[PDB]
């Protein structure tokens, strides 16, 4: 086909792909929820084998993992580290320590939630959010990019 | 009303100690291979 | 014809390229207990292809940075690693050059500075050091790297790479100048900065900054040059099997050969920890540089007093 | 009783033997040996989509609201299940219904509040309010996490003949 | 019933008296706990002699410090209970010396008589406001760089009174007075019944 | 030297603002930075009743999840002056063993990872993933499981872990043997850790390292043998001493304690006790689920014990253990009140970080990680 | 129909305003979302940008208090449900490049007016259109020109509709003061009639943005149309230097007859990605500021306005070199205030 | 509506969060259901009502069934037992 549409939509699809099969994450590790995804990055639930890789600096890094507790010290460097990465960036809150506040919730020291922090796309819960859960939760954002239209707007505006 | 426990007679014994084996081919022995080797090039 | 056997001898390195990414991210896994990347496409074969696209779509950040260089050194170091592969001799080489090992070792050279002015470029008190890690070994490894083929080539009587096929017709030179050769890999690992040899970038250097297309262009130079250092091993040290009547099992062999030594930084990276800064230098400047430069001058004895003095040309 | 970790003549054997372990790499080789071999062995992971990591009985999981067969809800809105809730997630208002008896208008468990500790689970004592199997219930917005009664009650609709078997195999423990 | 053995609560009052004799000065109310635990209480005066000969007695070696900590009682007038805890290596025993200190009238520093104690006495200045003097180097710890306020004191509210979020309009996180979404449900546990004391 | 506010994402535990003062690659002085996570573990726990502040101590140090909670346990059952009973002791010291090899496998892997070797951590993250599957079908969760109660354990025993806990027991050996033939000898891991971090015998005791940290320096002290706790009486192992004390020899320590701890679940296995696993007082411990629901006196200590709590003993105590990373003390002061007055955790690690100053001087960039990982710091015990 | 106002006054309280807002993605947009949800008001934010672009909105609404509805401007059905349960409608819908898709009328015109017949259908106590200051049915850029058609229609649409009507603004992301720095990047920077004689005067985003939001909760503005302005004008030259002296960036004003220009404005606008320049740019950009004689709006709405100097700082640092990014305001040059 | 009858009138805002979107409501309302459970017919003047299955169950209550003008209902299954 040749109409422009269909010409698009697939052009969009393959960007989309190409995100959504290589996704590099960060994992600030903050707290205890980081153990949980070194098991994921470990062999059980391979996290390569999904094409994300172990490990990533904040500047080549697609997807930030926060894992554990934002306190009021972290929560300034949190955001300039999600600053310091690229336009096509991603938030996955893991643990209800950074979902919300979680046990720490009503503490003076810790923000209750990251996502008052950095925008969070995908919320993995769980106090320890399970390793496979985690990983459920890194192929949902993989659903969300695949869903995701930006040429097909830019064509339609 | 079963208790998970130990089977009768105990279990058997588990290694608490490195088995790591000191295997080599011995020093002269490994230089005198080597050297054997660039003699016979050199020729 | 000369362009298509331009296209050949780059694109099918640059595709060989992206597969060994591929065969590092699954060799590595399989000796960790992991399949790899086996997900995206049929055995991870589209694998390389899929973060290529998504590293080239992300925003180059350019941070800011002096510019200008933050664009000259990533396209240096992918211009001087595929331009180093127009001489090597698998079978017949592409532009053959009578000074040919002094075009590689020239050409290698050069690439330190790509480590030094991304350093520069990125405006931090911390990037800027890490560059000097870096440039500061590379040339300090060149030192022994340059003497250990100062040595080979006083038994090949040239310096023109073609001449190695004709000198390794009955041994390899692995035989004689073993103790070289391990001296050469070991080089080419800190050249390539590899594992063992890789304090650089490995956390406190001049990918710091850098992301998308600036990354992945040293990056892809750095993986053509983890082949051709390997390349050069397989053709100076590990001779090919060479006919003059079917000129293919001389690539045959160089493919084996080369992939073997390109699977073994590899294996290396993941069984070793990376040595300390000064750790490394210690290596080279105390280890090596003595065992070279003396077995250099046993290089130039060997010849005369074994009535060897090799033929030129 | 105590233990020497790294608690420590020179003959050219023993030199010869040294120094060829300096020269040649010789222990370096040994550290090879050791990856070489479990590239041979047989990879641990898993499909994870069509392959699960096992989870026992007890595994706590994701908040549901049991029912009684016939259909009546088990909580009596006791409100302890708040009260042993470290989080303070679960917040429980009640009244009693047309019918005379004591049920919630509003239960409401905070999921990003709650640490999924369990102890709610053993706190019932109509044992209402359990811990299911579910894990695998990541959301897109932070409002979907929080779940009033109507989410558990669908969600224990949803995985009761689980919870029932989870519960009946360790229940004798318990 | 825990497994007391009389023989360990003898030795140590013995030796609490021996430490009341030794330094009459600044040590009063020594008392063995029904916990086979010993407590000497000096006087805040008394926090260098007292810790110095336990740390360097041949009969007393009283070597590490296991912990510096101020339980803040706001009825006592002297509100904090700065309480030291010792362990022997050689004698196989551990002790607890506690001073009282309000909170304008600070404490000396011990980081002379063990370093264990430079941070610890970071800790408790940070959380309770406690000042050390002769300390190398008192400065927040635990807490933000900017907080106003002691945490650990029992006049503290838990929530605290300020909270951070990143505000667009000025691009950068922003303190605000404490709003919460739903407040500390203070449940009271205490039960009118008291327990007739064995 | 100037300041490279070397720290946060690092090499450390997601938080250490380490700023550090380096004339080139040589650094002059390391002055932590702490509390990127404090989050108030101290005072939020006098706002809840014992049992509802166990759940906090699996997260004061988390690698450590259990081991933590048996200080509580131990702290709580003192003041009440009641103690477990026997074959929950057995499980105490079957489940701390269990769990202090999984801290030394991430102590020695994640050592390894920051130092650059990348295999060990995968090798032995397997067989932490094994042991997490133990707590997951003990307690119910993978980590953070809340088994280990003020008056023993939750829950008995699965039907059935005891055998596993052996198979796995009965192999891992092999599986630390391997890490060792690629690190323990390794002609390079030697080298960045071997004279790193030497810390005197003296000097340790002084700065309060109480842990592998001391027994590295050649001073001998094991709270579990000087001062037992539970059951680590009844079994028999061997304190791994070291000398020359420095990065490399520690290590050896911690590898050696992974080989004891064996020595000691096999044991556990061999001898744990038919019996109950919880104290049988319904005052501190909560009445069986069958009980509560047929007698009214059990209905009546459920409501209680849930709704507002144990009512220990007015009374202060410090009791310390010697977790995996070092002595984990809780002071637990408590009025007769069912929520406790003061918990100070005593964390190895506040003592551990102070001694990265005196212990990496005239160092490298490259050594300051070393002497991070020989700590074993888990920011969340020190943060508290 | 409202909502009682509790709370103490920040996130996690309640101000009662349930409000849709169709071009909240934009600059000023995002400002104006920032403070109603500030304020703690329920805000409706329409959107046809992608999920990923939408997300810098969503951290400074507090939890429920933002909702995000799929909305074209073609369909009107998408327009009836979004305003179905506001009470306020604000409409800052306009795009400076005629798309393809959309040519002026229909974004200035067409849009709003079936917007606003919408929400007199919803029954919404209050509407308020944003169009451009200085605006007339006979003026020289069709922007302007049509914006002004259409502030006429959506008054038969939806009567007492308040109409503010704000000067180019100054804020970070805006045009106004970036587009003039950005003229490094051409070695020269042309500026019609040498940059004179086209005095402008500047209006802080925020200022226009607390004043918007001042109106949706104030009963004395209806059928208002307030003029948010600035707190000091200025000929064109002093602003474009000034700006490139903060900017630290060396100045050349070049006489380049607009006749010449407005053609140069059509290259860009040729450009398919977001024409930098526009031939109604142009004109716009040498479009006089009228004097105010136009209801007050800054002050009169209840906020001061607030000096271009003041942050200007802010918005052209990143415009600056690497060295001079320490440079401050005050240690340099403010400039001179020509009000002609 | 829903179990409690939780509903948002037309003035109401605070309904708008279900435009586009669903709303979490019941069938199998119970406040029907153990209407729906035949009343359970008994010999003995008191009845036990271990809610079914022991331990997996309420906590044993015994209901007086001693005036066929009021069925027991026990007050945790709101199970009516007729006499
Ligand atoms: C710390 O530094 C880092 C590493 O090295 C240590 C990594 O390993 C990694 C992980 C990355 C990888 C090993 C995989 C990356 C692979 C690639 C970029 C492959 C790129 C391939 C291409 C450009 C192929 C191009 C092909 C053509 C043009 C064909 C034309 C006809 C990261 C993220 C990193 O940051
Ligand atoms: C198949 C590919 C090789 C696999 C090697 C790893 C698997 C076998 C492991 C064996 C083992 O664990 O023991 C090793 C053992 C381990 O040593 P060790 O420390 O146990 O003790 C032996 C040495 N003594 C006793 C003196 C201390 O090492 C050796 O046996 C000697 C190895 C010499 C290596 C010399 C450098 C490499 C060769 C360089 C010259 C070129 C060779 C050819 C190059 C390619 C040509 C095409
Ligand atoms: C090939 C033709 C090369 C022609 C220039 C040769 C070098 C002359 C000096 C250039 C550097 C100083 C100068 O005057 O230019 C300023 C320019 C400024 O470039 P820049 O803007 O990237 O550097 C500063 C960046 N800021 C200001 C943001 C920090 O110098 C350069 O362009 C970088 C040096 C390379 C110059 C061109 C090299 C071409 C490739 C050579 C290999
Ligand atoms: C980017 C910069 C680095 C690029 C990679 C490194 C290039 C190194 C070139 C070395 C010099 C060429 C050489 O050694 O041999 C060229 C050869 C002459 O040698 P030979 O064949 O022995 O001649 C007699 C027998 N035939 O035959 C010739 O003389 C061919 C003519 C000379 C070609 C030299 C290389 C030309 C490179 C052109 C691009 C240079 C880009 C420089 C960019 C930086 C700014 C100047
Ligand atoms: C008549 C006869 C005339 C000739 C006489 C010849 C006499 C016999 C030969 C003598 C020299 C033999 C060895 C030469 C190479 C080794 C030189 C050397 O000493 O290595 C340096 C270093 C030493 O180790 P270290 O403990 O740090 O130093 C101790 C002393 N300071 O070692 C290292 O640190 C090595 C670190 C290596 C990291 C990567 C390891 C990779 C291992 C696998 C690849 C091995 C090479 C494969 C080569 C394939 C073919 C090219
Ligand atoms: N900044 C300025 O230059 C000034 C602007 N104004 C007025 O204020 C209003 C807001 O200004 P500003 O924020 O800068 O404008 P923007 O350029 O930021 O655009 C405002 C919003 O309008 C939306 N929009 C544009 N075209 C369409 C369309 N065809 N259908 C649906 N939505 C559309 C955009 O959404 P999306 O991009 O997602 O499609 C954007 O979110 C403008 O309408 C303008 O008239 C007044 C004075 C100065
Ligand atoms: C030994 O310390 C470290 C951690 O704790 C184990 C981490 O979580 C992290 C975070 C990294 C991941 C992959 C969770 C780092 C970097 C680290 O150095
Ligand atoms: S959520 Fe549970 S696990 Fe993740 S950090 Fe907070 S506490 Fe540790
Ligand atoms: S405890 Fe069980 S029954 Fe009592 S309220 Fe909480 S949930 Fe409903
Ligand atoms: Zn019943």
């Amino acid at each position: 086909r040749s109409r422009a549409e269909y010409v698009v939509t697939k052009l969009d699809d393959l960007i989309n792909w190409a995100r959504r099969s290589s996704l590099w994450p960060m994992t600030f590790g903050l707290a205890c929820c980081a153990v949980e995804m070194m098991h994921m990055a470990a062999p059980r639930y391979d996290m390569d084998r999904f094409g994300v890789v172990f490990r990533a600096s904040p500047r080549q890094a697609d997807v930030m993992i926060v894992a554990g507790t934002l306190t009021n010290k972290m929560a300034p460097a949190l955001r300039k580290v999600y600053d310091q990465m690229p336009e096509p960036r991603y938030v996955v809150s893991m643990g209800s320590c950074a979902n919300g506040g979680g046990y720490y919730h009503y503490s003076y020291s810790v923000v209750r939630g990251c996502d008052r922090i950095v925008p969070v796309d995908i919320y993995v819960p769980g106090c320890p959010p399970t390793a496979e859960a985690l990983l459920y939760g890194i192929l949902q954002l993989q659903r969300k990019i695949k869903r995701e239209q930006k040429l097909k707007i830019w064509y339609r505006r | 009303v079963k208790q998970d426990m130990p089977p009768p007679g105990g279990y058997g014994p588990i290694d608490y100690k490195r088995n790591l084996p000191r295997r080599g081919l011995s020093g002269y022995s490994m230089f005198a291979v080597g050297i054997g080797a660039l003699i016979f090039g050199y020729w | 014809m000369f362009f298509i056997n331009i296209l050949t001898l780059l694109v099918p390195i640059l595709i060989a390229m992206a597969f060994l990414t591929l065969v590092e991210r699954k060799i590595l896994g399989y000796m960790q207990l992991r399949k790899g990347p086996n997900i995206v496409g049929p055995y991870g074969i589209l694998q390389p292809f899929a973060d290529a696209m998504k590293l080239f779509m992300k925003e180059p950040m350019r941070p800011t940075t002096s510019m200008s260089l933050f664009i000259i050194a990533p396209t240096l170091s992918l211009t001087l690693a595929l331009s180093l592969w127009v001489p090597l001799p698998m079978p017949h080489p592409l532009i053959n050059l009578n000074l040919g090992i002094l075009f590689i070792l020239a050409t290698s050279s050069l690439s330190v500075y790509s480590i030094l002015w991304s350093g520069w470029a990125s405006n931090s008190k911390y990037s800027l050091f890490g560059a000097l890690r870096a440039v500061a070994q590379t040339i300090s490894y060149e030192v022994t790297m340059a003497i250990i083929l100062l040595s080979v080539l006083l038994m090949n009587g040239s310096y023109s790479l073609q001449t190695l096929i004709t000198t390794q017709e009955h041994m390899w030179l692995l035989l004689p100048a073993w103790p070289m050769a391990m001296m050469w890999f070991i080089s080419t690992l800190a050249e390539t900065n590899r594992a063992p040899f890789d304090l650089t970038e490995g956390e406190s250097g001049f990918n710091v900054e850098y992301a998308a297309g600036p990354f992945a262009l040293f990056f892809m130079a750095e993986y053509t040059n983890i082949i051709l250092m390997n390349a050069l091993t397989t053709i100076i040290f590990l001779g090919p099997l060479y006919y003059i009547n079917l000129p293919e099992l001389y690539s045959t062999n160089f493919m084996m050969e080369a992939l073997l030594l390109s699977s073994t930084f590899l294996w290396i990276r993941a069984s070793y920890p990376r040595f300390r800064y000064d750790q490394l230098m210690h290596l080279l400047w105390k280890n090596f540089l003595p065992l070279t430069l003396a077995l250099c001058m046993w290089h130039i004895s060997l010849p005369i007093f074994t009535a060897g003095v090799p033929p030129y040309m | 009783t105590y233990k020497y970790v790294n608690k420590k003549e020179v003959d050219m054997k023993s030199a010869t033997d040294n120094a060829a372990r300096i020269l040649m790499w010789t222990e370096l080789i040994r550290g090879l040996g050791m990856t070489l071999s479990y590239l041979f062995r047989e990879p641990a992971t898993i499909n994870y989509p069509f392959e699960k990591g096992p989870l026992s009985p007890r595994f706590r999981g994701e908040h549901a609201l049991r029912r009684y067969p016939s259909g009546e809800e088990r909580c009596i809105a006791c409100k302890l299940c708040e009260a042993i809730c470290p989080a303070q997630a679960i917040t429980i208002e009640a009244e009693p219904r047309a019918d005379g008896s004591r049920r919630t208008t509003r239960y409401d468990i905070d999921m990003t509040k709650c640490i999924y500790c369990g102890f709610c689970q053993e706190a019932c004592p109509v044992d209402a309010i359990v811990e299911g199997p579910n894990f695998e219930f990541s959301t897109e917005t932070h409002e979907e996490l929080l779940y009033n009664k109507e989410k558990l009650l669908n969600n224990g609709d949803k995985w009761e003949a689980e919870i029932a078997a989870n519960i009946q195999a360790d229940y004798l423990y318990r | 019933v825990r497994p007391r053995s009389d023989v360990t609560h003898k030795q140590l009052s013995a030796f609490g008296e021996y430490v009341a004799e030794i330094l009459p000065k600044y040590v009063q109310q020594v008392q063995v706990s029904c916990l086979d635990e010993l407590e000497i209480c000096i006087h805040p005066d008394g926090v260098i002699p007292t810790l110095t000969f336990l740390r360097d007695h041949t009969n007393a070696q009283f070597k590490s410090l296991a912990d510096l900590t101020a339980v803040d009682v706001p009825t006592r007038q002297n509100r904090f209970e700065i309480v030291y805890n010792l362990l022997s290596l050689r004698f196989n025993s551990r002790i607890r010396v506690k001073t009282y200190a309000d909170e304008l009238t600070p404490i000396d520093s011990i980081v002379s008589v063990h370093i264990a104690a430079n941070w610890y006495e970071r800790e408790v200045w940070d959380m309770f406001g406690v000042f050390f003097f002769n300390h190398p180097d008192l400065r927040r710890i635990l807490t933000d760089y900017g907080f106003e306020g002691h945490p650990f004191r029992k006049d503290f509210p838990l929530t605290g009174y300020v909270e951070l979020r990143y505000d667009d309009e000025v691009k950068r996180v922003v303190a605000e007075p404490v709003e919460l979404a739903q407040e500390f449900r203070k449940f009271d546990l205490n039960s009118p019944w008291e327990a007739f004391p064995a | 030297n100037m300041t490279l506010n070397f720290g946060p994402h690092p090499a450390a535990h997601g938080v250490l603002r380490l700023v550090l003062e380096l004339s080139g690659e040589m650094v002059r002085k390391c002055d932590p930075h702490i509390g990127l996570l404090h989050r108030g573990t101290e005072k939020l726990i006098e706002y809840k009743t014992y049992l509802q502040a166990l759940p906090y101590f699996d997260r004061l140090d988390y690698v450590s999840m259990m081991c933590n909670e048996q200080a509580y346990s131990i702290a709580v059952e003192k003041l009440l002056n009641i103690q477990p009973p026997p074959r929950a002791q057995w499980i105490r010291v079957l489940f701390g063993e269990i769990t202090r090899i999984l801290n030394h496998i991430m102590a020695v892997t994640t050592h390894a990872l920051d130092i650059g070797a990348m295999t060990p951590f995968f090798w032995m993250f397997e067989e932490r993933e094994k042991m997490f599957e133990f707590y997951e079908r003990v307690s119910g969760a993978r980590m953070h499981a809340a088994y280990i109660r003020p008056g023993g354990v939750h829950q008995d025993l699965p039907l059935g872990l005891l055998d596993d806990i052996y198979e796995f027991s009965k192999n891992f050996s092999l599986r630390i043997d391997e890490v060792e033939e690629m690190l323990t000898n390794n002609r390079i891991w030697r080298n960045r850790t071997v004279d790193i971090g030497v810390v005197t015998a003296e000097d340790a005791l002084n700065y309060g390292f109480s842990g592998v940290m001391l027994r590295g320096s050649g001073i001998q002290w094991d709270l579990r043998k000087t001062q037992p706790y539970d059951v680590y009486d009844q079994v028999e192992f061997d304190v791994p001493i070291g000398s020359r004390g420095d990065c490399y020899d520690r290590y050896l320590c911690r590898v050696e304690e992974m080989r004891q701890s064996l020595r000691i679940i096999e044991q556990c296995l061999n001898k744990m006790p038919p019996g109950e696993i919880k104290v049988d007082d319904a005052k501190v411990s909560p009445p069986k689920r069958a009980e509560m629901k047929t007698s009214m006196e059990s209905l009546i200590h459920h409501f209680k014990l849930y709704t507002e709590g144990y009512q220990v003993p007015p009374g202060a105590t410090y009791t310390a253990i010697e977790a995996p990373k070092g002595e984990f003390g809780v002071y637990l002061v408590s009025d007769g009140s069912s929520r406790p007055y003061r918990c100070k955790i005593k964390a190895p690690g506040f003592a551990h970080l102070a001694g990265l100053d005196k212990m990496s001087k005239g160092h490298m960039l490259a050594d300051v990680v070393a002497i991070i990982g020989t700590q074993d710091i888990v920011f969340g015990e020190i943060d508290r | 129909h409202a909502v009682i106002p509790h709370g103490k006054g920040g996130r996690s309280s309640v101000s009662g305003v349930v409000a849709t807002v169709f071009g909240a993605t934009g600059f000023l947009g995002r400002y104006v979302v920032n403070h109603l949800g500030r304020m703690g008001s329920q805000v409706i934010i329409p959107y046809r940008c992608d999920v990923y672009d939408i997300m810098h909105l969503r951290l400074m609404g507090d939890l429920g208090q933002l909702t995000f509805l799929e909305w074209d401007a073609r369909d009107k059905d998408s327009i009836r449900k979004a305003v179905q349960h506001s009470n306020v409608v604000i409409n800052l819908i306009g795009r400076e490049w005629e798309t393809r898709n959309f040519d002026f009328e229909d974004v200035f015109v067409n849009i709003p007016r079936a917007i606003a017949q919408a929400s007199k259908e919803a029954g919404v106590e209050r509407f308020i259109h944003v169009s451009h200051l200085n605006a007339s049915m006979k003026s020289s850029s069709k922007s302007l020109r049509s914006k002004a058609v259409g502030e006429k229609e959506v008054r038969s649409v939806f009567p007492e509709a308040i109409i503010i009507r704000p000067s180019d603004i100054f804020g970070r992301e805006d045009r106004f003061l970036n587009h003039f720095a950005n003229y490094r990047w051409f070695l020269a920077v042309p500026l019609v009639s040498l940059g004179f004689k086209t005095v402008k005067q500047p209006v802080y985003v925020a200022d226009v943005s607390k004043g918007i939001v001042n109106a949706t909760k104030d009963p004395d503005a209806v059928g208002k149309t307030f003029a948010f302005t600035g707190p000091n004008r200025y000929l064109l030259f002093h602003l474009v230097k000034y700006i490139f002296g903060m900017t630290h960036r060396t100045f050349i004003p070049y006489p380049l007859p607009l006749f010449v220009y407005s053609w140069i404005g059509k290259l860009f606008g040729l450009s398919p990605f977001e024409p930098w320049t526009t031939k109604d740019k142009v004109e716009r950009i040498h479009i006089s500021d009228v004097m105010p004689t136009d209801l007050p709006g800054l002050e009169d709405l209840g906020v001061q306005p607030t000096p271009l100097e003041l942050k200007s700082i802010e918005v052209l640092r990143r415009h600056r070199t690497y060295r001079w990014l320490s440079s401050e305001i005050e240690e340099t040059k403010p400039a001179k205030t020509v009000n002609y | 509506i829903t179990h409690t009858g939780q509903v948002y009138d037309e003035k109401d805002y605070r309904r708008v969060r279900f435009v586009d979107r669903q709303k979490e409501v019941n069938e199998n309302f119970a406040i029907d259901l153990i209407a729906q459970q035949p009343v359970n017919e008994v010999e003995h003047r008191i009845i036990a009502c271990d809610g079914g299955g022991g331990a997996l169950g309420h906590p044993k209550v015994y209901i007086n069934l001693d005036k066929e003008t009021k069925t027991g209902t026990c007050g945790y299954c709101g199970l009516q037992f007729k006499q």
